[PDB]
């Protein structure tokens, strides 16, 4: 009788996954003119 | 030392020293040792508790 044993290595298996997300943000409004240069009263003529 | 140095055996055959057991490890799954006079004895099937055998056969 021997009963003699052996020894191995520590083998482990795992599944890893990292995830993320996305969101789009928008801000708009109906045009009521716009930032202009030389905002002055005018007198058009044809 | 010799069994871990053969160019075509080095990978796939895991061995020990006791006080040896030529098992399999990685890639290659099938192993077989045979001699005439000295020993090359026993079977000691690795496939354990069905699951190991089943996982291979599946």
């Amino acid at each position: 009788t021997r009963v003699h044993s052996y020894r191995g290595v520590l083998i482990i298996t795992d599944e890893l996954t990292v995830e993320a997300g996305s969101r789009v943000s928008l801000s708009g409004y109906v045009s009521d003119g716009g930032t202009s240069d030389v905002f002055t009263i005018c007198r058009l003529l044809d | 030392s010799q069994i871990e140095a053969s160019p075509t055996i080095k990978d796939g055959v895991n061995a020990s020293v006791t006080g040896m057991i030529i098992t399999k490890a990685g890639d290659n799954d099938f192993v077989k040792v045979t001699s005439i006079t000295p020993t090359t004895s026993i079977a000691a099937t690795t496939a354990d508790t069905a699951s190991a055998a089943l996982a291979s056969i599946e």
